[PDB]
Parts: structure tokens; C-alpha cells; sequence
């Protein structure tokens, strides 16, 4: 069979489901693996180090995905409503593997149900500990909590750590990490290693041990309990760099610093909302925007993962790849993807121009 | 059953044996006792003993979980293993020092279907000579289900904090 | 007596020469202290802040300098020539003290001596141990050091530690430090925080052991003389096994009242990989690498080459208390207190090696 990776066309989306390492595995399972022309540029993957794993480059888009009988996406394809059809250049009958986001994209899904297409949602795989090696949610959004604190560093006046000079002492920066899923604690420990002094607070009440065992401190307040939020504004009024990270999916993001909560933070205080495509934890962030408000800069940065595109993509290459795996033959070459593992039937939205997925049939 | 062990214990057995492979987990991260552990190792390899770090991609609570620790100890890179890298070392290990894992170690991956971790891949830490178990209890870890290796005739286990434990385990050594 | 501090009114220039803390010592020593409004609002110190320790806010520059005794800044005074003429601001006879550039800025130098102005250069202060606390160069230098690991770290598309998760490892970056001063210590030290593996070089012998006591690895081959073409070759020859493998190159080596000595050639950068960020901190002076440019980002052969401009106003918030405070403890020791004057002792080195003109009359031997 043929496998096929394009360049993603959306903006600012500088991944590539693809890397070396995996192209190589691929090519050992028995495909012939296609790659459009400077696709891994932004993942500082180059065509020559592609070629020297084993795969083909070909010169356009349509040429790429032609004659492919699976397609490898970090995005979802584009449609005819979006300007550009890329689930046309898709050939009919054949399988896609992608971050589709098919709850809130029926659209793209109903795209590629007019050609048959069989597409796989990489977001929906199931939480599962054998499918901890294919999730495509934890690898990316790790990265987005170690990016959250580089940005974050950038973004302000002072160092991170103390530091004891013959000048004087400068204190270390006041860090506090809204959301303790897997961004939040990537946050906290490379906040920590910065030396900067790290709180945490989540709604969760396993999250206490978690952030201490990073060596962060939870805030605890010792009816109606809303001494939380005064323990709160208490350590954000000292904080320099707050990042928040908490997510609903297919809902708008909790609002976990209102403008009233900005306005008592000091001047040079930075947050970082991870939030804000779906709507923020704070009110004043903007996708793709840094805004200054009150003193306070909100960074709010789209496609986080994106701005580590190349770790990003090896390890999306390897969500892809472990998925893909267990459902190679070799025996003759075909892909028979089995119904009966969870990770399939959690992940398949349509197949044979039938949507499968309960949600959205 | 349970072959309950103490720091003393430890100590010999480490430092009898030619090639140890420390095996970090969770309980590793909460109790912070990744500078006793490095301390422990350092000790170890001024006595002769040749010294390894096996990390399961999933130990913790999050990716790195171990790796900023043990960087956060000054545990050199190259001292440091992923599991692909090392899983075939334990036979040749006289010790697999186990502080803080339980999951990551259980061989109900490869057995029980109706396991939780069924199809995780773990760290076969049995092939070792001795596995010593640094936790506080004989509780469970994050899936919540028993391992087949703390009752296992090459298994000794070590009650006690993760710090605490390997404290007195450099102490115990001279 | 008064002593004031204006806004830095030089493009890119975020720091300012006071902090709340260094005002009240200044209030405490028998100073009338006056900030002009708005001055530290790059550094985070509100005005506010400083009226809470003690000082007088004025509403504009000329305003600020007019009856002031003594006058700190953290860059030159910019001269008509420039465009608005700070010095004329300054009040006659009055004391100047800040990063004068004395040496390779003479106009500046003339102007300040036509009106009688006494002028220290912090960047002349001598090189001795009890002179270390005044000492600006090291001090913003330091911060430097660190910031060009952030910087390095922000260009770069990867991360910087090593990390094992169930979708594959995450390589450590690998840094390189050229020069392994002041700044290139923090450097190696702020990387190393990071989890990047960190190798280091320079041309002083007792470098070598404090790169290895920050966990570092020194690649064999005061201040540095001009090594030559010889050495060049050989440098480049051992470097380069690492420079390959790199991912982040910082460079910060220099060579006094010289240009900064090439450590990364363009065909050197030709051989790096694709994604790899340079941080050129010795830009200014030339550079260590001739494909960096001041104040720009330039991108060739697959390699972002860093080029920053003042890099300690990049972490002015940090570096104007520490810039602050060199100016106190080189200022305090004069200050006669009981007949509240301020006698700045001639026969002191850290006077006579930093003192460029007093009174019309220019005194360095320059
Ligand atoms: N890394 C990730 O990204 C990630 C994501 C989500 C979930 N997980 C899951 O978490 C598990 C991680 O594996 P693991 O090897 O760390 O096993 P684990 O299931 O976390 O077991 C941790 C062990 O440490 C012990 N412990 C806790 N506190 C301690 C202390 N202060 N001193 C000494 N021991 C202590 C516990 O036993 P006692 O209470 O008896 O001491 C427990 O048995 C995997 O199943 C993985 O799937 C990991
Ligand atoms: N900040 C100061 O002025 C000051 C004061 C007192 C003592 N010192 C001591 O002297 C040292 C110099 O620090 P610095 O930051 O002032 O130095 P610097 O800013 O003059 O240069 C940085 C480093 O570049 C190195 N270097 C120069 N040419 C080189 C080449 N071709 N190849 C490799 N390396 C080269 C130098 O040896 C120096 O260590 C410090 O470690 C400090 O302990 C410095």
C-alpha cells in the first residue's frame, strides 16, 4: 500500500505528521510511503532526510495524496466551504488519520463521507493505559505546558531564578499554574527547573499531591466555600507569570481570571492563557494576540504545540504509527483495521460513506 | 508470601552485587527522593558497581515525571535508559532497585486481559538476581490492581517512605 | 543635596538607574531624590513605588535635571548631535554618573566639559575584588547570560530537556558556549536548568573548571589577548565535532578596545543543523559570528542567527535594581554626611580610574 503525508496548509501549523524515524518503520511494514515537497521544513525535517529514510518525494499536494491509500494529517483537511478542497485530492475509499476534530467539525466529516473516505479521529482515542502510546491529546499538549513557561519567560522583564551577586540579590520569579492536567504539570516542572518559586490550583483534589510531588505548592484554604478564591487572589496579587490550562471540550473554557482578578495583579505580570481558542480563563486574552491591559501582558498564542513543531511531529508521527500498527498483515498487503479494538471503534467517524461514530450519526 | 526487608538488608546486597538498574516511579516524585536515590547510586559506583536507571515511558504522572527529577539530583544523561533500551539488562542485573514503582513493573500487562494496563508495556525487573520494592504499603498504584512480583521468591519488599528508605539505605552503607 | 534620575529616553533602553530600596538608602544618606514621571514603567517600578520610598516625582526630563546636584542614568546623555540635547539639560558643576562609553564616545565626553560637568564612567571601574559590588558590566552581563538561553529557547522549535513518554523520547538540546565569562557562566548554568546537555570553550585555562562545576564539559585546544589565525584553525578544528551535534550556539567572547573575535564563520554555521539558533551577545562589538546583524534576527543555510541589541533591557525589571545599586555602593563611600556634601576622594582607584572630566577640565588620560 501506499502511504501519503502532505505539507499542512492551514496557518501557522508548521507539523508534519511524519519524521525519519518513522518512515522507516513504515517502509519495514511494507509501504511505500509519500511525502510532499518541503512539508517537514517547519519541523526542521528536509526533504534529503526523508528520502535517506526510505521515502518518495512528490512535487504538489494532489500528486502526493493521488494514489494513497492512507493519508497521514496533523490537521483536519481543509474543505470547499474553507476556500481550499484538500478532501478532494483525498482518494476515494481510502484511509485518513488525523487531529480531526470531528465533534465540532461535522462539515469535514461529511466531506469525507461523499468519497467514501474511512477517517480515524486521533482526539477521540479512548483512555485506555495500552493507548497511552497513541494519544495525540497528552504528547501535544506537553509540549504546549513546557512552551507556556519559555513564552512566559520571554515575555518578562526578570530572570526566573534567584540570583546571589556582589550587585545585590534579585528574587526568583512567582509562578502560578491554573489546570493541573498534563500542560499544567509540564508548566509547574519547568517553572521549577527555572528556579522560579511554583503555585498550583485545580478544582481537582488528587491534582495536591500531583503538584507537590513536582515540588509546586497547592493552594488550600484552612457551605459555601469561597475563602478558595480569596486563597487564591491572595498568592495571584504576588504572582509574576500565571498560566492557565484548563479545557472543556466541545465547551468554552472556564473563566478562571476575570478582568477584576488582572487588575489587582502588579505591573510586568504576564499570563499566559493556553484557553484561548476556546474562549480563555481570562476574558481579555485574544487568539494569536499578545494584549496589555492594567499593567498586565495576556499572551495568547494559537497552536501552542505548533511553536515546538519539530518535537511536536516525531511524536505525532509515533501516536499515528502505534495506532496504525497492530492492523498491518504483511501476509498480503492490506490494512485490516479491527472492529473489535476499542481504539478503532472510539476513534472511526465514517467508513464505506456511512458515519459510524454515535455522536454524529 | 511477603519477604519483608529492611535498610540493612539493602545495603549488602547492592553492594555484593556487580550491576544494579534503578527502576524510579511515582512514589519516587511524591516523596522526593530523587536526591537520596542519585546519592545512593554515587556510592555505589565509587564501591565498583556499575549503575543504570531504567524509565518506563509512563512512570509518574506525566511525561518526564522522572527525568526532571533525577536532572533536578544531577543523575548524569548517559547513566539514564528508556525502556526499549534496557529491558533486556535485567537478566544481567544482580539487583533491580525498584523506589516508588508498581504499575510500570506489573507482568498482568502481559497476562490478565481484563487487566486495566493490559497491553502497556512494563519492565521485566524479575529477570533480575534480587527486586527490592521501596513503598510505603502493600497498596496498589494508579490502576488499582495487585503485582504478582512483591510475593515472588526473588522479591524483597522495603516498607517505608521513598526517601526515608533509601536515606537510611546510604546510611547503611559505609 | 539632590540627586535625580530621569527617564531613558534611547531607542530600546527600558531600564532606569533607581529602585524604591536604593532611594530610601539615597533619602537616609541626606539626598533629595527626584524621578522623572514615568521613568521605571519599563523596569515594572511605578511611580507610586518611588514616592513611597521617598522620592519626588517631576513631569518631565529638563524638569528633573534642573536643580539636581549629582544625576544618574543608565545610558549616555544623548548630545544635540543626536538629536534632543540631554546634557544641556544638566545644571553646571553638577556630578554625572552612568554607562558613559567615554572611549569610544568623545562628543559626549566635550559636551558634558563645556558645561562644567563632573562625569564618572561606571564602565571604567576598575578591575579589583572590593570594586566588584559597582561593577556594571558584570552585573548586567550576568543577566545577559541568562536571557540569551530564553532567547535561544524561544527561537527554537524544539524543547530543551530530555523527557520519556509513551510517544518516544524527547532528546536534550545540546548548547555550546563560546567565551565563558560573566555572562557565559549564567549561560551554561540557565541552559543546564533546562536539561540541555551544555559544552563550553574559551582560551583562559581556569575556565575549564568552573564550566565542569556547573555540570558543563570543557572542549580542549582576567580578560583574553588576540590568539591569531593559528589558533583560529585549531579552535574551529575541535569545536566543530560538538558545533555539528549543536542545537543552541551562544557566543559572548570579546577582546578590549578590540573587535570581537569570529568563533562561528558562515561556512562553520554551513555545517549546523537545520532549526539550530545562534545568540550572538557580542553583536555590538562586531560579533563572534559575522552572519549576525544588531537588533535583527537573520535567517541562512537552515540556522536563525540572534542578534539582540542591548540585551540586559531585556530583563530591565532585573537589571535596573542591580544597575541601581552599583551606582550606590560606588557613590556611598564620598558621601559626607554632617556637613551633606558629597566629596568624592581623588586618591580612591575607583575615582580616579572612572572620573573622564570635572569642573571644564577633561582628566583620563584617553
Ligand atoms: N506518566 C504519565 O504520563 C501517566 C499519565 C496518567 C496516568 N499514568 C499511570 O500511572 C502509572 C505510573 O506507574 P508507576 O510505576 O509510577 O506506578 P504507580 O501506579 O504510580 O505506583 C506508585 C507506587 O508508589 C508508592 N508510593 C506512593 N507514595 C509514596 C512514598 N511517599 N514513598 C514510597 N512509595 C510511595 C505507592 O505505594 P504505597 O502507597 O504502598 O507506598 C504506589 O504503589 C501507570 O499505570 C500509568 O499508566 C501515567
Ligand atoms: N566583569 C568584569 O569586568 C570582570 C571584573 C573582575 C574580574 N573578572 C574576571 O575575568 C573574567 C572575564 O569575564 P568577562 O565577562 O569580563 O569577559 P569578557 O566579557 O571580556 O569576554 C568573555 C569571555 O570571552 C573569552 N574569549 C575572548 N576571546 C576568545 C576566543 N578567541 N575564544 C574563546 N574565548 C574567548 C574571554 O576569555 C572571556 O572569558 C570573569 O570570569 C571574571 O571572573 C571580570
Amino acid at each position: 500500500m501506499k502511504i501519503a503525508i502532505p505539507k499542512e496548509r492551514r496557518p501557522g501549523e508548521d507539523r508534519v505528521a511524519i519524521s525519519p524515524e518513522v518512515v522507516k518503520k513504515l517502509v519495514g511494514l511494507g509501504f511505500e510511503v509519500i511525502v510532499e515537497q518541503g512539508a517537514g521544513v517547519g519541523a526542521s525535517i528536509t526533504d534529503d532526510a526523508l528520502t535517506a529514510a526510505g521515502a518518495t518525494i512528490a512535487s504538489t499536494a494532489a500528486q502526493a495524496l493521488s494514489q494513497a491509500d492512507v493519508v497521514w494529517k496533523v490537521q483536519r483537511p481543509m474543505t470547499a466551504e474553507e476556500g481550499t478542497d484538500e478532501v478532494a485530492l483525498i482518494k476515494e475509499g481510502a484511509v485518513l488519520m488525523c487531529h480531526l476534530g470531528a465533534l465540532t467539525n461535522r462539515p469535514v466529516v461529511e466531506a469525507l463521507t461523499k468519497r467514501k473516505i474511512t477517517a480515524y479521529a486521533m482526539e477521540l482515542m479512548p483512555r485506555i493505559s495500552r493507548a497511552q502510546s497513541m494519544n495525540i491529546l497528552s504528547s501535544q499538549s506537553n509540549l504546549a505546558g513546557y512552551r507556556a513557561v519559555i513564552d512566559g519567560a520571554y515575555e518578562f522583564a526578570r530572570a526566573f531564578p534567584m540570583m546571589m551577586t556582589a550587585a545585590g540579590t534579585v528574587p526568583p520569579a512567582r509562578v502560578l499554574v491554573f489546570g493541573v492536567g498534563v500542560a499544567g504539570l509540564q508548566a509547574i516542572a519547568t517553572a521549577k527547573r527555572l528556579g522560579a518559586v511554583v503555585m498550583a490550583t485545580d478544582v481537582r483534589a488528587a491534582t495536591k499531591e500531583q503538584v507537590e510531588s513536582l515540588g509546586g505548592k497547592f493552594i488550600t484554604v484552612d457551605e459555601f466555600r469561597k475563602k478558595q478564591a480569596e486563597a487564591v487572589l491572595k498568592e495571584l496579587v504576588k504572582t509574576d507569570i500565571a498560566i492557565t490550562t484548563a479545557l472543556i471540550p466541545g465547551k468554552p473554557a472556564p473563566v478562571l481570571i476575570t478582568e477584576e482578578m488582572v487588575t489587582k495583579m502588579k505591573p510586568g505580570s504576564v499570563i499566559i492563557d493556553l484557553a484561548v481558542e476556546a474562549g480563555g480563563n481570562c476574558p481579555l486574552s485574544e487568539p494569536g494576540k499578545i494584549v496589555v491591559k492594567h499593567g498586565v501582558k495576556i499572551v495568547g498564542h494559537t497552536n501552542v504545540p505548533s511553536r515546538v513543531a519539530a518535537d511536536a511531529s516525531p511524536l505525532f508521527a509515533k501516536n499515528l504509527l502505534n495506532f496504525l500498527t497492530p492492523h498491518v498483515d504483511k501476509d498480503t498487503k492490506t490494512l485490516v483495521m479491527k472492529l473489535e479494538d476499542e481504539t478503532v471503534s472510539g476513534t472511526c467517524v465514517t467508513r464505506d460513506g456511512a458515519i459510524v461514530h454515535p455522536a454524529l450519526t | 508470601s511477603v519477604k519483608a526487608g529492611s535498610a540493612e538488608d539493602a545495603a549488602f546486597i547492592m553492594k555484593n552485587a556487580s550491576k544494579v538498574i534503578i527502576v524510579p516511579g511515582y512514589g519516587m516524585a511524591v516523596a522526593q527522593a530523587q536526591h537520596a536515590l542519585r546519592e545512593m547510586a554515587d556510592v555505589l559506583k565509587k564501591e565498583g558497581v556499575e549503575v543504570s536507571y531504567a524509565i518506563h515511558p509512563v512512570a509518574g504522572r506525566m511525561p518526564g515525571h522522572m527525568n526532571v527529577l533525577l536532572a533536578e539530583a544531577n543523575v548524569p544523561y548517559d547513566e539514564v535508559f528508556e525502556l526499549e533500551e534496557i529491558n533486556s539488562s535485567f537478566q544481567t542485573a544482580d539487583v533491580a532497585f525498584v523506589i516508588g514503582a508498581n504499575d510500570v513493573t506489573n507482568p498482568a500487562a502481559k497476562t490478565d486481559p481484563s487487566s486495566p494496563i493490559y497491553g502497556m508495556p512494563i519492565l521485566d525487573v524479575w529477570k533480575a538476581g534480587t527486586v527490592l520494592f521501596i513503598k510505603r504499603s502493600m497498596a496498589s498504584g494508579y490502576a488499582g490492581v495487585e503485582n504478582e512480583l512483591f510475593f515472588r521468591n526473588n522479591t524483597m519488599m522495603l516498607f517505608g517512605d521513598a526517601k526515608k528508605m533509601t536515606e537510611q539505605i546510604v546510611q547503611a552503607m559505609n
